[PDB]
């Protein structure tokens, strides 16, 4: 028997409607969309333009502002590096947050190795940036501000509209990484003052290996292409456009636009159920992030005095994720939980639950029951729990490392 | 997860504690440097110098819990000098630990040494 | 018991506390159910008692007695 | 149109209960039930006609995906036991 | 009604040109032997009339239309002072304007081939 | 009725075996291969490693030397820019040919914009480079030599093994673009002394939007990553690895390894048939490229006094390709045909025929018959043909341009 | 094994002729006929058994792909007229 | 391909040639600057100054062939002054030519002008 | 004519010049064909004359006369 899937922040299953839309182009319509001389190419091009319009309609953009990529990693690279390199002659400063995704953070680090100056904005305990700090951090030579819409690890929502208003007033390009937000919360590029936006296909029940970046046409934002070649995608992303993948992305965007309100209502109900049932039975469990600015589909909880990987091993029948360093290939601690001020041992105790379009109340209840039983067992095994029961403060211990 | 680690995790051996006060019990509480794993190992030594009982409590990953359990039963039955010969390489070789989990075997060896040192420290006039 | 299982599914499908399902209670008037609920109750009956109720026979199933009679006869 | 709507609802439910995968099966059943109950009080025949046509398209999608998922099937989930 | 402009070619050579008001920059460059490609002949399809405009005159041009902006997206080595030479018309405000030719165009000529004048 | 497909160089249809291999991961095994903590991730990771071994087995490499990408465009960018940037502190010179693909050529051009020196080697009239010219062109500060295995437009084969031997003797990294060669002619990275190689999925009957790059481990070749992120693919290509796409690529490589000899024998027969039947019925038809070093699946013919786009429009029932400038979005003439010394009017008259794994003798003869009839019709329309029939030399004409 | 091989050959040909796409249909028919004629003189029973197992796997693939291509079918080619 | 262009390419009008040694026939042979398209348009002018016959031969793309055919059919029936008023904008508007195919309409107008100038030169003492 | 069409496909399927096809010529001995060729000939007969020849009847079709008799009878 196969375990339950509660890891939708990592990836999502393909929607059957999306697969149904894709299959004709994997069977019969296999032509190159860039072939200008025959009907295979013409039909592939028409399907690709249909998908472009679907994505643009989902985010409230003109279709000409959508560029297809291989994923949100490529989209983030294009946004950050292309903007920074294109305006290099006058602007040398970039702004982002300490809680951004690794692709954004690594692009900024490699730009710092390229001579740029980068400011990493701190966040409050709630996981939200301070608009006063951003406004004070903007320099006359600032090129780009990058703040993600929904955090992939704790699910906090940044004030995107306020940030965009500030950036527009200061004449700074505003980019947002919306990989975890598209098709889940409302987005409007013109209402928000967004200049660039990253989109990922497999976070919205579309295919893996495809993404898109929104680039504003009025007033025109320019980027310097990272992938050289024949000039596909308005000269900004060379290479053959994968027609089945982009058709699937467009179909997924249309489905999300049709399903968002219902999905959000269902997920909010399920999330409150999970959180209340966990908290009503387990003491010393804390949610990471502020409930007031939270996307209910991403629930990050800390189980005090229990190590996250050991809890995951105990939950062999549920697919989950943890922020513990022992689940990292390089023993990397969770920088997001460090940034929001979580103490280190609690950060080692964090578990991420994902609730999406296909999650059932049956699965939620099963997960809650298994978590309760296994946290009780591991706390009975925990020396930290024993010491806390004995009144010995954990901060005062003189641990003998080596 | 390797099946040996899974066995030790799902059927841990000698989980509990021993009366810290007793003359013939040493307690070893150690922590890992680059992660949050914490190990507490307690042993009981008889009049002959043989270890008759051992217990552990581990806050850490499944490999850490397996290393702690394996170290306990390995420690049961030996003397202090023999238990001083249990290196981390042996623990890791038995559990088939990958390079990223070697901190578990290192911490288990540290816990064993800490418990043995605590015991004679208690056995000093 | 056949009619015991029939009443059990009717009660589970309609939410009537397993006490209002009598031998003369109708699905629409007495019990609280619309046409969609009736469709689903018929399908649930088909699933428990393995069979394929035709449309004509399904339309005649408006009461617990009708369901019991169909299941017992077939 | 009441008989046509009931027949379409019955066909959608019966074909959706044949999904091999648990997530797709549960989702399709819930979604069909919620949508038909949501549109229970519509009055405009044009809107009813549009909803019916959309439901026929959805039934076609469900049929094809059910057959494909039966062709490529895996083990059941732990909760189905 | 005489407009004096300067073309800077790929080698760096500076070519004074005595143009006229109402002139087209691409045709005016081709009449004076400046190797500006201009393949589609001011039809806004090729982007090979791409030029750099000197900063003291860039803001004096009419702002580009979005059709020009779309064609400029296809031009390699795009800069903030990039314009399509076939869309620029000479006015007295453009006295002293300098047009520097980019090193490459949209069309590939890595062998060194230079297209014949259009 | 739909037209016949003879445009395999542009893209290929998906092999049904490849689609059969892909579908389970589009339906049930949808997990993220980088998820280290649950069974969905473990099974995705195992499938990915299986595909990596399949590709490595096809090219004769160790599996650890294969890095999955989004296509041969990305692979070429990674090879050229990564090697050049990594060895930037000592080596500043790159060597390639005038007939390379646009991704390679544009990468070299953009490198020329950041300070590197690039030499574009000429080719002989046969399309084959001169080894003496390459040996004379190698400098002490030369970093990389890039020559494609099979040309996409005329189908000539370069002496890859000899080039690799020369590069090894001179301590210069040798890269080859093998997008049109993999799974069609034998390839061995160690026998040919190749250091880097580009691979494309949709040129070998695999899915679009996926590719691979071979990077030699002994002695180690280093590249500087172009896509920043979480460190996937041994740090050289960050981003989520698209498990269905890489599984399809691996399945396609396995099928190609099993079918190559049979496919080559049939393709060679069909190509000989097409060429002989065209030449025995039409005067003044010349083949571009040398038959002695040619891949039979890519046939480039010039039909004198007939414009290529007009011929393509006459063949409305066959999907083909042409080198004519009137088929270009920017009126670009064919630089490959310019490089091999084809006179322009003939270069404007060139047609590319593709013969692949699924081409039939029925389709070939239909194409030949339609070509004969329509070339006769267009020559009866041709003023150049009339002037030639009247003995007026075309070179001596004083054409009135404007 | 001769009757088993002949029955397998008949089944493969019969199902491959049901391909909706012209390219797949012609390729499958020609490939089966060439491979069976290629292995007409093999003698090792181990090799024959291996080939037969491969052919059964291939027949399964052909069945699934034929059904899927019948679910998603397009117009005929100009030469099929 | 736009259907008007397809119709003109499918069924061209007045493909052929005329005796260019005759007094009342002008021949215009022109070529495109950025590509290989070549047009030859010939016209026949009667005693009244009206164009009675026109022919063309084109080496070029389908849009170029359509432009030449449309130019022949528009040139038949007019006078020299009327024929001098046909513009590449009109040709492109009728054939719905995209921007990349405007060289075809330009070449068709150039061919009309070349033929008319050739006839006028032949009609000079 | 039924047997004319039978002889036509036999000739097309075996490559015998449409003159070696007779009423007593065997497929294996007289004409040049193996068991795979016989399988394909039977399938071609099935296609032209729409039918489903069973295995027992297909094994009896070793001669042109047998094919003609089966097609005429069915
Ligand atoms: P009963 O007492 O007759 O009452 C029920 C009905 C609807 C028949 C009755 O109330 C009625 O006739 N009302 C008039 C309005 C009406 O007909 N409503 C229903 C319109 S049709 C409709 O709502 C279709 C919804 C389709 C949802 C498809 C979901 C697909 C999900 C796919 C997942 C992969
Ligand atoms: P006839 O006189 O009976 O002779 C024919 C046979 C094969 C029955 C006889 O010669 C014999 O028994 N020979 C012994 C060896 C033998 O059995 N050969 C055949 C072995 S099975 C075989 O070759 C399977 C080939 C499978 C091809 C698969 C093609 C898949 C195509 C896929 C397209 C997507
Ligand atoms: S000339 Fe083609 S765009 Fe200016
Ligand atoms: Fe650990
Ligand atoms: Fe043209």
């Amino acid at each position: 028997l196969r375990p339950l899937y509660m890891d939708v922040q990592a990836t999502t299953p393909l929607d059957p409607r999306v697969l149904d839309a894709m299959l004709p182009y994997l069977i019969n319509y296999y032509g190159n969309p860039h072939s200008r001389t025959h009907a295979y190419g013409w039909e592939s091009e028409a399907a690709m333009e249909r998908a472009r319009q679907q994505v643009a309609s989902l985010i409230g953009a003109d279709p000409r502002e959508i560029i297809f990529t291989s994923g949100a990693t490529e989209s983030n690279n294009i946004a950050i590096k292309g903007v920074a390199r294109f305006y290099r002659s006058r602007k040398k400063h970039l702004i982002t947050t300490q809680t951004e995704h690794k692709c954004v953070l690594d692009s900024c680090r490699s730009l710092e190795a390229e001579g740029f100056q980068v400011t990493y904005l701190p966040v409050q305990k709630s996981g939200i940036i301070d608009l006063k700090e951003l406004e004070a951090a903007i320099q006359p030579d600032t090129s780009l501000v990058s703040v993600m819409t929904v955090n992939n690890e704790i699910g906090v929502k940044q004030p995107i509209a306020e940030i965009g208003r500030i950036c527009s007033s200061r004449k700074v390009y505003f980019h947002t990484d919306a990989a975890q937000a598209v098709g889940k919360i409302p987005l409007d590029v013109n209402d928000m003052k967004i200049d660039l936006m990253s989109i990922s296909g497999h976070k919205i029940y579309g295919p893996k290996g495809v993404g898109a970046i929104y680039i504003r046409r009025r007033p025109r934002v320019r980027v310097e292409a990272l992938q050289s070649g024949g000039g596909q995608e308005r000269g900004m992303r060379s290479g053959t456009v994968p027609t089945p993948l982009v058709v699937g992305l467009g179909a997924a965007c249309e489905v999300a636009q049709q399903e968002m309100e219902y999905d959000h209502k269902r997920i909010s109900k399920l999330s409150e159920r999970l959180i209340q049932n966990i908290m009503k039975s387990l003491p010393d469990v804390v949610m990471n992030g502020d409930p007031k600015h939270h996307y209910p589909g991403c629930i990050n909880l800390s189980f005090a005095y229990v190590e996250g990987e050991s809890l995951l091993m105990a939950l062999k029948d549920v697919a989950l994720s943890s922020g513990s360093a022992c689940t990292s290939a390089s023993l990397e601690p969770s920088y997001v939980l460090r940034a929001i001020g979580t103490d280190e041992d609690l950060a080692h105790s964090s578990i991420r639950f994902g609730i999406g379009r296909f999650t059932t109340e049956e699965e939620v209840d099963y997960t809650v029951e298994k978590c309760i039983q296994h946290v009780k067992r591991l706390r009975e095994m925990s020396p930290l729990w024993e010491m806390v029961q004995d009144g010995i403060d954990l901060k005062s211990i003189k641990w003998t490392q080596h | 997860y390797h099946k040996k680690v899974v066995d030790h995790y799902e059927n841990p051996r000698n989980v509990g504690s021993l009366d810290k006060t007793s003359k013939n019990v040493g307690t070893g509480l150690v922590g890992a440097p680059a992660c949050g794993d914490v190990m507490k190992l307690q042993i009981q030594v008889d009049e002959k110098g043989k270890i008759v009982d051992a217990r552990f409590k581990t806050f850490g990953c499944g490999s850490a819990i397996a290393s702690s359990s394996l170290a306990t039963e390995w420690v049961k039955g030996k003397t202090v000098e023999e238990a001083l010969t249990i290196k981390n390489t042996d623990i890791a070789k038995e559990l088939c630990l990958p390079p990223v989990k070697l901190h578990c075997s290192m911490l288990a060896e540290d816990a064993i040494k800490a418990a043995l040192a605590d015991y004679k420290l208690k056995q000093e006039p | 018991t056949i009619e015991e299982r029939v009443k059990k599914i009717i009660g589970e499908q309609l939410g009537v506390k397993q006490e209002e399902v009598t031998n003369n209670a109708s699905f629409v008037e007495d019990l609280g159910a619309d046409s969609l609920d009736t469709v689903e109750l018929v399908m649930a009956l088909e699933e428990e008692f393995d069979t394929e109720i035709p449309d004509e026979e399904a339309e005649k199933i408006t009461t617990v007695q009708a369901a019991i009679d169909y299941i017992n006869g077939h | 149109s009441r008989a046509q709507v009931l027949a379409l609802y019955r066909a959608m439910l019966r074909e959706s209960k044949r999904f091999s995968a648990y997530n797709y099966r549960t989702y399709a059943v819930r979604r069909i039930r919620d949508a038909f109950r949501e549109n229970k009080n519509v009055k405009d025949p044009v809107e009813i006609q549009t909803l019916v046509n959309k439901a026929k398209r959805d039934l076609g999608v469900i049929r094809r995906q059910v057959h494909i998922g039966q062709l490529y099937s895996t083990d059941k989930l732990i909760i189905e036991n | 009604d005489v407009v004096n402009v300067v073309f800077v070619d790929r080698s760096g050579q500076r070519i004074p040109v005595s143009g006229r008001v109402g002139d087209n920059v691409l045709h005016l460059a081709q009449r004076h032997g400046v190797d500006l490609e201009g393949a589609c002949e001011a039809s806004l399809a090729c982007s090979t009339c791409h030029v750099y405009v000197s900063e003291d005159h860039l803001d004096l041009l009419p702002p580009p239309e979005e059709r020009e902006d779309d064609m400029l997206d296809m031009a390699p080595l795009l800069q903030e002072n990039s314009r399509l030479g076939c869309q620029i018309v000479l006015t007295p405000e453009l006295e002293g304007a300098e047009f520097t030719l980019p090193k490459i165009t949209r069309n590939f000529y890595v062998d060194g081939h230079v297209p014949k004048p259009h």
